[PDB]
């Protein structure tokens, strides 16, 4: 395949043109996003039951919905969570391989079977099935300071939202806020003045605000002679607050007509009143633009910003827009980094080729054949249906090194032949290709073998490995192809003959460098001859080095992905149980004035009455958004340092409640998180106090008796708060004339909201809700003095029936797989790994009698399955590499000479990581580098490069010995021949990965991890192999 | 960043 | 023909009528085949109930809504077995009672007392000119011609 | 354990676990889960001049769920410090009840 | 029932249409309403886009927005259709009795 | 279920039952006297022999 | 049309090892285009006559 194309340069150029065109057409049809989708399909229900507690909501809605979901094909597990706010969710997680759309369609079809059995209110509001997965893109914020949050929410929903949905690439826009509604604030004192009731208001509003369908004149079964037809029209709906206030509640025989304004006050309000957002202290209304699968992120951000700048000319006075956070600047920075590394790699390879080969027409072949390799890689990526994302671009950055090593190898061999034998370019190229073609094919096979297993993993880490695996493997295959077709023809046609005796005559810097490198090579071959002289000593030294490397490797922490400074910090306020929204707002204002002081924080968003750890009136959370990294270049100006400073200030000044700032993980869905999440269930429905007692007994068993860093272990629910319970004595309630329908009516009307009807508000329908005035809803006496009408119409005090009283109760419920559950957390301190810790906790839960079980949660479900897949895949890859090398060398013994250079790279990488951790623990803050995904990728890369170098050395030494030399002579001459290209490749690749070694800014955590691994692996492994591979060959040939 | 969904914000 | 500046229905209708007018008299289209596609807007009967007087004369509003609906519209009451199939029973006034506008202008509603209270007093019937069709195309209001 | 108790336990614990296994198309219990059975007597209805709809309505109206609300709701007056959930049973759970 | 073209449109058809953006493979949309109280929304995808995946995605986008539509609409329901609109044959049954 | 396996499903059911037996009340046992996969497994074993 | 021309050029350049004979072969398309266009025009004129 090489001699065919050395004689057909135009044919080679045509195939490269086709590859270039395919790569460009692939680049132009690839979705651009920040991350791929790694989490598994999840669907949620989100029912609404206003006024219901955790127990009522759960038992009457969520359990009923959930016990109809077993059997939805693909169900992994199932969860349920209700709180005291009137909203609950069922969350079904499906196994991978499942279709999110078919899953959601099946969940909806199952819900339809039981929708009738739920309460009438839950049916009025409706249950909303939806997929959890989100492709978040941007956040929009409208701040006014002059108009309420209701007017801003309405303006947004009517004018700004329906125009962002229309932009190309937008897959969904969500407005965070309650819509408008006609609110009626009844006064019970005035109601009892006239002897009316809440049912009167509800029925009157439902009877006087109704839609009329009149019909038509001249309908189809008509009389002979009808000439005209016409649709009749009537308007029976109310539209304003005055018309609603004019509703008639009772028409007297006298004609007085008491109205709805007599007993209430009617105005436009909101639906819930629960949450309240603020940006830097001023009111805001936020949206959430989300990208669509197969959409470009940068184009969509640009279009959204332009559309908003156009719309801003019609904003009311005082309003303004702002996009504080945007997840397209990440992929934009990644693309810019790819381009910059490509250009600097071109410069480095130019410098190296000119310094060593000492001519300019040598530095034009790599410049031509590397971009074509990357373009073919882009083409393959596009074919397989992937996207352009942070991980794909890191893969390109990594593969650039191998793709330049290929060209360096080929051109250096050709130039060596041309200079040593004074041959023309065609003959020299033919000879060089005859020498290196089989080796190139074998190297490509070995690289494919070692990169395949990265794509055959399972879980979310499997999806993260697939990116690197596929990108790098495709790029490497295309590089090998281009090395066998286009590089030989380019060398044959561009290179010029070297006059016999041309070299050794240079008079300048070039002659000095030539002499210097000649002396260095002589010294190197002398040292390798010495190393080969004594074999047992060097072999025992090698065994020691390999065992020490394995040791340093095993004694290395584990992780998934390091936390990165993505620009923002999250905050979670929490007040004592029973607090109100006013104290929470005061505490949030304190937090805002604190975050204003920190000069690294630019914006701060504040949300009240909501938190990821439950939703309650005494909860809240903020979002501190930091400046651009360009301004945050200092010791204490990264995300973690800002989090620490903010937590310190909070603990210092916060009067009511506490708050903690944290830097979230990179992958929000399935990203590295720490801890052994647990879900303690009870199979026998023993109760809540019993399950709580068992949870506390387990926490006690774990805290001190076990080995779990007793500080970290914690309960993960929501502490019980005092409640107000009303026993109803049915015996005494029946001694008098009080029934049980009126008791329920009074109790449910005194304190909760009521959805009665809808009305048309300037184009769109909205809800009409009745509820008491605030002054009748505040003290516990507003429920104890609730008189109920007996059978004779008269009122009766509810103290003679109920006997209200205080008690401590649960403010949150949770089910897991159909059983009441209670979450727990923990972490093994050090030296104990997750395996034996989880076995210990399982035995602990076993100690607790039957009726109580442990179910793993979150990432522990992935960590529960043994890590045997990794070992199996790596052993199979090693066997495949051995088989390929045996096919290449035609021996069963020689492959052992190349399989002995894996310990070297492993030792190098592990020692570099450990040394960086020491050097940054002595002078730095904390050990930041561990054995994570990026370590695995960089280690596989260094292993591939070292295997390539060793393959070439061994294949050169095997041919020389065949010519009639010894084994020592063959190894010596092979080392002396391979010395220069190894040095060139090492120089280039190491100086290219150096910019990853000091990465600072966007995503520099993974960049620093991979840079450290690759740098130290390459350096140490090369320094060792350069001397040991000849020895491996010698001992493997003398042993057999 | 309100109404049940936090958002990266 | 889309309108993107939200100029209303009358303006778009006028623009479509002028476009139809110059598509004829151009020579490229043969006239009598250039036609506006959507169904034409025609006059309608509007009933304007007066809640103030409807209440002064002791007339409910559910009563007005039942009267108006029953006079001109078929109701689907129940199902009956017809030769081995459940089919629909439907109630409706006979043709003589729902042909003219006087048949709806002369309705009466039960007073609390049980009296007639003609709809001519607690309402006002009049002729309008309403839209028989509203079309959109790609998010904007459109009008079809050919 | 009686066969009714075992049928109830099966329906509650064993059947859901089995019908969410990969490959199970559907599980059928040869029996039924528990319920509260009222065995009316028509001659007694007549001695008191009652009906069957009388029993139906008396049951439906006295065994309802009460969703009470909360003290200190979101649209509150200035100076409210504490909230609290209200709770009333409303439902029946035993045969004597 | 009983809604004009404008009310029907602005209350149901615009609500559905706006959400139906972003569906994978959509070419253009078009709605239509009448004084009878009956409108439609037609979504035309690109050829080479499968009918079944398109229908499932459209159903899922419709269910999410269904909760907001009026009460009479939810009661009657929104039906989906993916059949042609041009005739193939016309069968005429005739008789004299 | 259409597209379901008999041997895999029977094995999974019996394993889940062995696990669930830990929480049974006192005196309750389980057993599958009618199982349609034993024949499949014995037939495959005989054929392999 | 441009894709067809480019494909012909590239395939011919590969098969015959030249960047010139593909040019010579691509100079013959305008003749076919002139023929086809003139034919359509002339038949239109004849039928109108
Ligand atoms: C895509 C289109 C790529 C171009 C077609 C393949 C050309 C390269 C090989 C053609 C060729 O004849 O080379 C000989 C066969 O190669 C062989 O060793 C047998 C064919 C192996 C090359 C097949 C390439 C397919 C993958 C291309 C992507 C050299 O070897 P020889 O000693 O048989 O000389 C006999 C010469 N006619
Ligand atoms: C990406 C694809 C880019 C390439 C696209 C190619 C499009 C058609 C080009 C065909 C050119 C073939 C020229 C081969 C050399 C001429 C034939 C020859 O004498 O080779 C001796 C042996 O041929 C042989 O041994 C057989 C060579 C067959 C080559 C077929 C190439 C795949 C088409
Ligand atoms: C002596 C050394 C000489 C070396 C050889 C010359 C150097 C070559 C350097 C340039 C690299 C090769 C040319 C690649 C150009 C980019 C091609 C992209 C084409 C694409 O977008 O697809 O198709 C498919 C879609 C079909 C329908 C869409 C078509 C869109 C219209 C395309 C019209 C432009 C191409 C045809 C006319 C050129
Ligand atoms: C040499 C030929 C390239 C071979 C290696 C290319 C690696 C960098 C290519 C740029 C990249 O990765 O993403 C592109 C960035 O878009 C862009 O803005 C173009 C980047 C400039 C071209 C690449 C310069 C060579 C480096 C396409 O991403 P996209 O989908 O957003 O572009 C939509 C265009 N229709
Ligand atoms: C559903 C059914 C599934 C069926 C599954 C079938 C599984 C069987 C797969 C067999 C795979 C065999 C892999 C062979 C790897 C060979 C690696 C070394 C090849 C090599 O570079 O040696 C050159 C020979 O060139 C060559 O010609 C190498 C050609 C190797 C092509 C790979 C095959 C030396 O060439 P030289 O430099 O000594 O002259
Ligand atoms: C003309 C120039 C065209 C440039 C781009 C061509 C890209 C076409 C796809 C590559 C050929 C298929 C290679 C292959 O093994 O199949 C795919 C890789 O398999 C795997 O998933 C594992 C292997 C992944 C790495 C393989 C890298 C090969 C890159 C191509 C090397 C070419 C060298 C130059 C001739 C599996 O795809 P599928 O069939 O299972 O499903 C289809 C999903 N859309
Ligand atoms: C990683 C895999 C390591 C395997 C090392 C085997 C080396 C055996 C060489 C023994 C020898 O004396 O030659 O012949 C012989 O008989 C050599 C033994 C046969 C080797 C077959 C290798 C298949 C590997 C499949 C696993
Ligand atoms: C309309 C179809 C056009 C097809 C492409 C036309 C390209 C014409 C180039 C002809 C150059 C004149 C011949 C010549 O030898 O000079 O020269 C040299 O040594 C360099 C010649 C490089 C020509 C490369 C043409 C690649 C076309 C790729 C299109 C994609």
């Amino acid at each position: 395949m090489a001699k065919f194309f050395i004689d057909r340069p135009i044919f080679a150029w045509v195939i490269s043109i086709f590859i270039i065109a395919a790569g460009i057409f692939g680049i132009k049809s690839l979705p651009v996003s920040q991350y791929p989708s790694v989490a598994a399909p999840t669907i949620t229900l989100h029912a609404i039951y206003p006024g219901a507690s955790a127990q009522v909501m759960e038992g009457s809605v969520l359990s009923v919905i959930e016990r109809n979901m077993n059997g939805v094909e693909g169900l992994d597990y199932m969860s349920t969570s209700a709180d005291s706010s009137g909203s609950g969710s069922v969350s079904l997680t499906f196994t991978p391989d499942t279709d999110e759309n078919l899953a959601q369609v099946e969940v909806q079809n199952k819900l339809s079977e039981v929708l009738s059995t739920l309460p009438a209110t839950v049916q009025q509001y409706g249950v909303t099935v939806s997929k959890a997965r989100s492709n978040f893109l941007m956040i929009v914020m409208l701040s006014s300071d002059v108009q309420s949050t209701e007017e801003m929410n309405d303006y947004a929903q009517r004018n700004v939202v329906p125009e962002l949905q229309r932009i190309e690439g937008v897959g969904q826009v969500r407005l965070f806020g309650a819509q408008r509604a006609m609110r009626i604030w009844v006064d019970p004192k005035k109601l009892q003045n006239y002897n009316l009731s809440f049912a009167d208001v509800g029925s009157a509003l439902s009877a006087q605000n109704i839609q009329i369908s009149a019909g038509s004149i001249g309908s189809l079964p008509a009389v002979r002679g009808q000439t005209v037809t016409a649709t009749v029209t009537a308007q029976g709906q109310l539209g304003t607050a005055e018309e609603f206030g004019n509703v008639i509640l009772r028409a007297n025989t006298d004609g007085s007509n008491i109205y709805l304004k007599d007993v209430a006050k009617v105005g436009l309000g909101m639906e819930d009143y629960s949450s309240s957002t603020r940006l830097n202290g001023v009111n805001t209304t936020g949206m959430a633009v989300m990208l669509s699968n197969s959409g470009n992120a940068m184009a969509t951000a640009k279009a959204v910003k332009e559309r908003l700048a156009v719309l801003e000319k019609y904003f009311p006075q005082g309003m303004s827009w702002k996009t504080p956070y945007d997840t397209s600047k990440f992929v934009e920075i990644s693309i810019e980094k790819v381009i910059h590394t490509l250009i600097e790699a071109m410069v480095l390879v130019f410098v190296v080729m000119y310094l060593f080969l000492q001519n300019i027409r040598y530095t034009l072949i790599p410049t031509i054949v590397v971009p074509i390799s990357l373009l073919g890689g882009f083409a393959f990526i596009s074919y397989m249906g992937m996207s352009i994302n942070v991980l794909t671009m890191f893969a390109m950055i990594l593969v650039i090194g191998i793709v330049v090593d290929d060209a360096i190898v080929v051109v250096e061999n050709v130039e060596r032949i041309m200079a040593g034998e004074g041959l023309p370019p065609k003959e020299a190229t033919k000879k060089a290709m005859g020498q290196i073609s089989g080796a190139v094919i074998g190297i490509t096979a070995v690289l494919i073998s070692v990169f395949v297993p990265l794509a055959m993993f399972s879980g979310a880490a499997g999806n993260i490995y697939k990116q690197f695996a596929l990108t790098m493997a495709s790029s490497i295959a295309f590089s090998a192809f281009l090395a066998l077709t286009l590089t030989p023809a380019l060398c044959a046609t561009m290179l010029k003959t070297i006059p016999k005796g041309h070299h050794e005559e240079k008079k300048g810097f070039f002659g000095w460098f030539n002499k210097k490198f000649d002396s260095w090579t002589h010294g190197y071959e002398g040292r390798v001859a010495k190393v080969l002289r004594k074999t047992f000593r060097m072999m025992v030294v090698y065994i020691g080095l390999a065992v020490v490397g394995v040791f340093l490797f095993m004694r290395l922490p584990t992780s998934f992905l390091p936390t990165e400074d993505q620009g923002f910090v999250m905050v979670s306020v929490q007040l004592p149980a029973g607090a109100t929204k006013e104290r929470t707002d005061a505490t949030l204002a304190q937090v805002t004035q604190l975050a204003k002081s920190i000069p690294e924080i630019e914006n701060i968003i504040t949300v009240s009455g909501f938190s990821f750890s439950g939703s309650g009136q005494n909860m809240a959370m903020g979002f501190a958004i930091l400046k651009d990294w360009n301004e945050r270049t200092a010791s204490g100006s990264d995300a973690v340092a800002v989090a620490g400073k903010l937590t310190g200030m909070m603990m210092g000044t916060l009067k009511d409640g506490f708050g903690i700032a944290v830097v979230p993980p990179p992958i929000l869905e399935l990203g590295n998180g720490s801890g052994l999440s647990i879900n303690l269930q009870d199979r026998n429905n023993t109760g809540h106090t019993a399950l709580l007692a068992k949870r506390n007994e387990l926490i006690q068993k774990m805290r001190a008796s076990g080995l779990f860093d007793p500080s970290t272990v914690r309960a993960g629910g929501l502490e019980d708060s005092p409640q107000l319970k009303i026993d109803i004595n049915r015996a005494a309630a029946a001694a008098q004339g009080v029934s049980f329908a009126d008791i329920r009516t009074a109790l449910a009307s005194a304190l909760s909201s009521s959805y009665v009807s809808d009305f048309p508000n300037q184009g769109r329908l909205q809800r009409v809700m009745v509820q008491a005035d605030g002054d009748a809803r505040m003290q516990p006496a507003d429920i104890l003095n609730l008189t109920v009408p007996n059978s004779s119409g008269i009122a009766v005090p509810l103290s003679s029936i109920a006997t209200v009283s205080w008690q401590m109760g649960t403010e949150q419920s949770v089910r897991f797989n159909g059983y009441p559950a209670m979450e727990l957390s923990g972490s093994p301190a050090t030296g104990v790994s997750t395996g034996q810790a989880m076995e210990a906790v399982q035995k602990m839960v076993d100690e607790l009698g039957s009726g109580y079980s442990l179910e793993w949660g979150g990432q522990s479900r992935e960590e529960a399955k043994g890590g045997s897949q990794t070992i199996a895949l790596y052993a199979l890859a090693a066997v495949a590499v051995f088989l390929v090398l045996a096919a290449l060398y035609e021996s069963w013994s020689i492959p052992l000479a190349v399989l002995l250079v894996m310990p070297l790279g492993l030792a190098g990488a592990a020692a570099g990581v450990t040394g960086r951790n020491l050097f940054e623990g002595l002078l730095g803050s904390v050990p930041s580098f561990a054995n994570d995904i990026y370590f695995q990728v960089g280690f596989v890369t260094v292993m591939g490069l070292s295997a390539k170098n060793a393959i070439l050395i061994i294949e050169f030494a095997k041919d020389l010995q065949a010519q009639g030399k010894s084994a020592v002579e063959a190894a010596l001459e092979a080392a002396r021949l391979r010395f220069r290209p190894i040095i060139m490749t090492s120089f280039a690749f190491i100086l290219g990965v150096v910019p990853l070694y000091i990465a600072g800014g966007a995503s520099s955590a993974s960049q620093r991890a991979i840079g450290t691994t690759v740098f130290w692996g390459m350096l140490i492994g090369t320094l060792l192999s350069v001397f040991l591979v000849p020895l491996f060959y010698v001992v493997v040939r003398k042993f057999f | 960043c309100t109404n049940e969904d936090g958002k990266p914000c």
